[PDB]
């Protein structure tokens, strides 16, 4: 199966890493800036977020699986900087 | 069998079913007893208690 | 639902939920080590790295 | 309650 | 982009929690770009920054008539911040994925980047090719 | 006592130490990587590590 608290899904499926968790995962970030941030991939609507950051998304070894990375980045920086 | 959770994995993670004197090959059982007092294998295999 | 005595200090309530935490470490080959992890009432592991 | 072993 | 513990890394990399080195994924542009603009009164608008600021510590006291601030470029380059969106190929995932997973962006000097306020990971798992179950 | 089958008479190190192969310095942590090598025909218990 692909999860034990939801029905298994087959073929293409989505996952998300969202930087909008800053109070559901920000007790793990107190020295992690936004470029090193920890954030949940589990996004259970009807489960408490605190107790749902330790859940696991299973993938069967029927086939190899590989994610398709996509990144949306917006930076605001000045042109005189330490960078 | 490794990626599944649920129903099969109770057996294979040893929270029920066979002892660790029944789940091991019968020559590794012999090795364990004979070398018990020099190099214990006691904490390396878990015996379910149900 | 717990009932506790009042205390001036802010306090926490630590509830331990006793489960089964079981890891099974397999080495198929040399220089290769793997583990399957299981936690049952609160689901976890299965080689989750 | 509590699982541990001796073999 | 790097997501070191959430997937197997491309060839010629290995997982490191050491801060000095990390995997590379993507290898894409910084979202800072330059947009040219044109002013034909560029040289004449330094008489209107002279008007505004009578201070002349920007327009400066003439030290010698070579040693003076220069008239402005007619064509200038102006900083522009617009998001960059990018899609990439398949990166093989871990057998199971942790509930919380690290996301890290690192520059060409291989160190963490100030001045980033949105970096959004989107990963879509899909079958690649059969292996024994 | 047993005679052989619990004792090697070859050169065998009973204790080793391993220096870091990388290290990090950070304001809240120090990190150290090692290469722990287990030789051929010897098994390491991980209750002996410190």
């Amino acid at each position: 199966i692909r999860y034990s608290e939801l029905a298994p899904l087959y073929d293409t499926t989505r996952l998300y890493l969202v930087d909008n968790k800053s109070a559901d995962i920000a007790s793990l970030n107190y020295q992690n800036d936004h470029s090193n941030f920890l954030t949940t991939v589990v996004q259970n609507n009807d489960f408490t977020p605190t107790e749902a950051s330790t859940q696991t998304i299973n993938f069967d070894e029927r086939s190899r699986w590989g994610g398709q990375l996509k990144t949306i980045m917006h930076t605001n920086m000045p042109n005189v900087n330490e960078f | 069998m490794a990626t599944p959770s649920m129903l099969p994995q109770w057996a294979y993670m040893h929270i029920a079913g066979q002892d660790a004197s029944e789940y091991l090959s019968p020559g590794l059982v012999q090795f364990a007893r004979a070398t018990d007092t020099y190099f214990s294998l006691g904490n390396k295999f878990r015996n379910p208690t149900v | 639902n717990f009932e506790v005595d009042p205390m001036d200090e802010s306090t926490l309530l630590y509830v331990v939920f006793e489960v089964f935490d079981v890891v099974r470490v397999h080495q198929p080959h040399r220089g290769v080590i793997e583990a399957v992890y299981l936690r049952t009432p609160f689901s976890a592991g299965n080689a989750t790295t | 309650d509590i699982n541990f072993s001796s073999l | 982009w790097s997501l070191p513990d959430m997937m197997q890394d491309p060839v010629t990399f290995r997982s490191t929690r050491q801060v000095s080195n990390y995997p590379v994924v993507g290898a894409e542009l910084l979202p800072v770009y330059s947009k040219s603009f044109f002013n034909e009164q560029a040289v004449y608008s330094q008489q209107l920054r002279a008007f505004t600021s009578l201070t002349h510590v920007f327009n400066r006291f003439p030290e010698n008539q070579i040693l003076v601030r220069p008239p402005a470029p007619t064509i200038t380059t102006v900083s522009e911040n617009v998001p960059a969106l990018t899609d990439h190929g398949t990166l093989p995932l871990r057998s199971s994925i942790r509930g919380v997973q690290r996301v890290t962006v690192t520059d060409a000097r291989r160190r963490t980047c100030p001045y980033v306020y949105k970096a959004l990971g989107i990963v879509a798992p899909r079958v690649l090719s059969s292996r024994t179950f | 006592a047993p005679t052989h089958d619990v004792t090697t008479d070859r050169s065998q190190r009973l204790t080793l130490r391993f220096v870091p192969v990388d290290r990090e310095d950070n304001t809240y942590s120090y990190k150290v990587r090692y290469t722990l090598a287990v030789g051929d025909n010897r098994v390491l218990d991980m209750a002996s590590t410190y």
